[PDB]
RNA sequence: UCGUGCCUGGUGUCUUGG
């Protein structure tokens, strides 16, 4: 009877946001990144990718409820460097990659079949 | 209001193809108890379609 | 998988009651913690635990006495002076509900009139239970009144708080139910079924359990039980 | 302070199993992918059962269920389809579905085997899988029982119910000689090698390797029928591609308007 | 015009069972009979 | 009841193999050649046709109608 | 033609395992599935 | 009237039926009425269970094979 | 062109839950 619906863990309600960026206090240069409707599919790619960035001197994520479909993404950078940049950059070239994998896995196919 | 007790489906949103049964509704919204899940909800009266439950030629 | 000699004769092989499961003996993100069980969602959208609960009604009508009499009817908002809130046209003109219908929680199940005009009487489902209608029988009983039973389904998927078991001793909730994305998994991709607390086994001494997923992996491989 | 630059080796391509290496790569972007795969890649299934006619052995739901599981062939449609949730129609469309139809009567004296045969599609592609080995199993009816359902597909994946997976099992494995010791053996010659296991037979587990990142990363991702085994992976990096895309979109949004 | 069709427990029979009546099959003098199935629309997501 | 669709565990579809298997019985097989001649590498589905009890052919005994 | 079996399997490349199912194993029996004919 | 004409055992109404007749065998002292009685539940008998072999033939019959040889 | 609304069970015993 109280089960959450399935669609729940990717679907958007109305009114919710998508991300939300929010200024941490306790340290410069650091800011914390609400994912809603994600798991750890989505927040551990980017934590890792953040993790390759020099200018980065803290990268994490979390799941603040496993019943509560939700990520937190703490960042924090070097003082000429903000987390809204490093964000950006570790979805852009993470794209790069997923890109330039999904070509090369093509034309791997291609050649493994009659070749 | 009219169409508490009657067999409708939910044409729009998440619950897109879903049947149910109206237990309540309001001049905005309805209660539906889907057929399926062991669940009522609550819609906005908007997304219902009425189906009926008929049979013709009574003879 | 893993049977004893003598439940042959207990013919429990015709008539199981339970499930082999890939179980893990692991402390995965604490939701097994202390007799709890961590279960596959995916496994159990495949049906694994999935079942069936009947509920069954009965009512009968009699003679009261002179004046007063039961009979299987519709109420209807214009005789029938006692009613209840409910949706009383669930059910046709018999007065029982059609196998097959849709039933939730304080519905009316059998419709049913005493004469005093007429009070309503009228069972109704049991308040939150909430199945489908699966068969309705109707017959005489002893005194050759009409007699009518009705069973209603529910398909209870399993939840966070169902109750599971071993065959060893080892009662648990259900703490928390993840994918088959969120398992953990081999060198090949066979995710748990059920992950269980370690903790269960040091202070209880449930060698049989450990012996028992021992053999039910060579039974699976060698293919015979 | 930018990406690394992965390479794709197949090392076997069925029309059941794709196994493959990706090196050059993080282990979250290498798990990521096998989450993907489970989840998030788009199939055809069953979701949407009309009962008719049900005077089989087995409940209402049950029958339900099982069409459910069935597989369907995705591979040609599924990214062109509507999620259901997102057509416009009132009820459905074959922009958003695809319509299903069981009608079955056992009139002789033998005993019916409703198979995925019966399972009558409107659409000539999204079948169950019978192109070219038995058929799923539905029912077994006896002299005068019968089941009558049609029945639609719609577009999910397996976040949802595990019905929408397309995969069987995905074998994910990295690092087969203990190099990076993240798994620390009792008694490491207990243990069987890997498939994968660049070992000779004597010694136990590889050496100590303390500057050292996973890459190889070793994938065998096994289909149930309902998408090629290697459509199953370009669909996965096109989905994850998406929901980060997607994800830029929104942060965009975000980080201009504050 | 519906005469409320019930199903006969041993012979299959459907038989019409208008109130006030003996619930007897016509067929043979068997005492149990079943409803037959509901009209309404029943679906079920696959689920 | 009647043969799961898919291993609950992996979800290889073993809906299609229960006759085969019975029919491999039907010869003169060990069950653990049986199972490997159906293809069922893992120990999640070679559980599903070994613990199968496949009920619904006592359920079919009861006769609605002759 | 004028052809051997042992020319036969000449022909073939590669075509020649885990034999270990049909053991003993006393402590190991076999199935029961339902029938239509019992005690 | 309706009892007489329509084919009588199938389903389930020849097991009652057979009872039916050994009651009537067991109630005649009289032995021509209890060898009449007699031929009659033979003859049914084996009626039914061609009848029940007949819908046994398929993918009962293939069951029956495996267990026989399993056990 | 219409205006009515909380009914509603008591007693015993066995089984089972932590
Ligand atoms: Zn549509
Ligand atoms: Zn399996």
């Amino acid at each position: 009877m109280n089960a959450p619906p399935a669609f729940e863990s990717f679907l958007l309600f109305e009114g919710e946001k998508k991300i939300t960026i929010n200024k941490d206090t306790k340290v410069p240069n650091a800011c914390l990144f609400t994912i809603n409707k994600e798991d750890h599919t989505l927040g551990n790619i980017i934590k890792s990718q953040l993790l390759k960035d020099p200018q980065v001197l803290f990268a994490g994520y979390k799941v603040p409820h496993p019943l509560e479909h939700k990520i937190i993404i703490r960042v924090q950078t070097t003082p000429d460097y903000s987390p809204q940049e490093a964000f950006t950059n570790a979805i852009t070239d993470l794209i790069s990659e997923l890109s330039l994998l999904e070509e090369r896995f093509r034309v791997a196919i291609k050649d493994k079949q009659e070749g | 209001n009219e169409l508490i007790g009657q067999t409708v489906r939910i044409s729009q949103g998440p619950y897109k193809g879903y049947i149910g049964v109206v237990k309540d509704a309001t001049e905005s919204t309805a209660r539906v108890e889907l057929h399926s899940t062991c669940q009522t909800i609550s819609v906005d009266r908007q997304r219902l379609t009425t189906v009926g439950s008929r049979r013709p030629g009574g003879m | 998988l893993v049977t004893t000699r003598s439940m042959e004769y207990l013919r429990f092989r015709e008539l199981p009651a339970g499930i082999n499961s890939i179980v893990a003996i692991a402390s995965y993100t604490g939701y097994n913690q202390e007799d709890s069980v961590i279960m596959n969602r995916s496994a159990v959208d495949r049906g694994f635990f999935r079942s069936v609960f009947y509920r069954s009604y009965k009512e009968q009508e009699s003679k009261k006495g002179f004046d007063q009499e039961e009979v299987f009817e519709k109420p209807t908002r214009e005789t029938c002076q006692g009613m209840r809130h409910a949706i009383y046209d669930k059910l046709d003109d018999d007065g029982l509900i059609a196998p097959g219908v849709r039933v939730s929680g304080d519905d009316v199940i059998i419709g049913k009139t005493v004469t005093l005009t007429k009070r309503d009487c009228s069972t109704f489902l049991r308040t939150s239970e909430t199945g489908i209608v699966d068969q309705v029988m109707v017959t005489l009983n002893q005194e050759g009144y009409k007699f009518c039973k009705i069973r209603v389904r529910s398909v209870r998927i399993p939840q966070i708080g169902d109750k599971f078991a071993s065959r060893h001793g080892q009662k648990g909730t259900c703490g928390i139910q993840y994918r088959q994305e969120d398992m953990p998994f081999t060198c090949e991709g066979i995710t748990p079924d059920i992950i269980i607390n370690p903790h269960a086994i040091p202070s209880r001494m449930t060698i049989g359990h450990l012996i028992e997923c021992l053999q039910g992996k060579v039974s699976a491989n060698k293919g015979e039980i | 302070p930018y990406a690394n630059q992965p390479t794709v080796r197949i090392t076997e391509l069925t029309d059941e199993n794709v196994k493959f290496i990706i090196e050059n790569t993080d282990l979250a972007v290498a798990n990521s992918i096998r989450r993907v795969f489970i989840a998030e890649v788009p199939i055809i299934a069953i979701d949407w059962v009309q009962i008719d006619a049900n005077s089989s052995v087995l409940h209402d739901e049950f029958i339900a269920h099982r069409l459910g599981l069935i597989p369907l062939t995705s591979d040609d449609i599924v990214d062109k389809l509507q999620y259901s949730r997102d057509c416009t129609c009132e009820e459905f469309c074959p922009e958003c579905s695809v319509e299903f139809t069981l009608d079955v009567r056992c009139n002789e004296d033998q005993t019916r085997h409703v198979t995925s045969r019966d399972l009558i599609s409107n659409s000539p592609r999204v079948i169950p899988v019978t192109s070219r080995q038995d058929d799923i199993l539905i029912v077994k009816l006896r002299k005068g029982q019968e089941l009558r359902l049609r029945a639609y597909a719609k577009k999910g994946f397996g976040k949802e119910h595990a019905k929408w997976n397309p995969t069987a099992g995905v074998a994910f494995e990295y690092d087969p000689d203990n190099a990076l010791r993240h798994t620390v053996y009792p008694k490491p010659e207990e243990w069987p090698k890997s498939e994968y296991s660049e070992l000779d037979e004597d010694e136990s587990q590889a050496p100590y390797d303390p500057n050292g990142k996973p890459e190889r990363f070793y994938y065998n991702v096994e289909s149930c029928g309902s998408l090629r085994p290697e459509t199953i992976v370009l669909s996965a990096l096109s989905g994850l591609k998406k929901k980060l895309s997607d994800l830029q979109t929104q942060l965009s949004h975000e980080i201009q308007s504050d | 015009q519906q005469p409320m069709i019930y199903i006969c427990g041993e012979c299959h029979t459907e038989n019409e069972i208008k109130s006030r009546d003996p619930i007897r099959c016509r067929e043979c003098g068997y005492r149990i009979m079943y409803k037959k199935r509901t009209k309404r629309l029943v679906v079920f997501d696959a689920r | 009841m009647i043969i799961p669709v898919r291993c609950f565990t992996c979800g290889k579809i073993v809906g299609n193999k229960w006759e085969a298997y019975l029919g491999l019985l039907q010869a003169e097989y060990t069950e653990g050649d049986a199972l490997d001649a159906l293809g069922l590498k893992r120990y999640c589905c070679r559980r599903m046709l070994l613990a199968h009890v496949d009920l619904i052919e006592k359920l079919l005994n009861y006769a609605p109608l002759e | 033609v004028l052809l051997d079996p042992a020319d036969e399997k000449l022909l073939e490349e590669e075509i020649q395992r885990s034999q270990q199912h049909a053991k003993v194993v006393p402590w190991m029996r076999k199935t029961e599935y339902i029938s239509t004919e019992f005690n | 009237e309706k009892e007489r004409f329509r084919k009588a055992p199938p389903n389930y109404a020849m097991k009652k039926t057979q009872l039916l007749k050994e009651k009537a065998m067991a109630e005649d002292l009289g032995d021509q009425d209890k060898a009449k009685q007699i031929q009659d539940q033979l003859n049914e008998l084996e009626e039914r269970a061609e009848a029940l072999d007949r819908q046994r033939t398929k993918n009962i019959s293939a069951i029956s094979y495996i267990n026989q040889r399993n056990r």
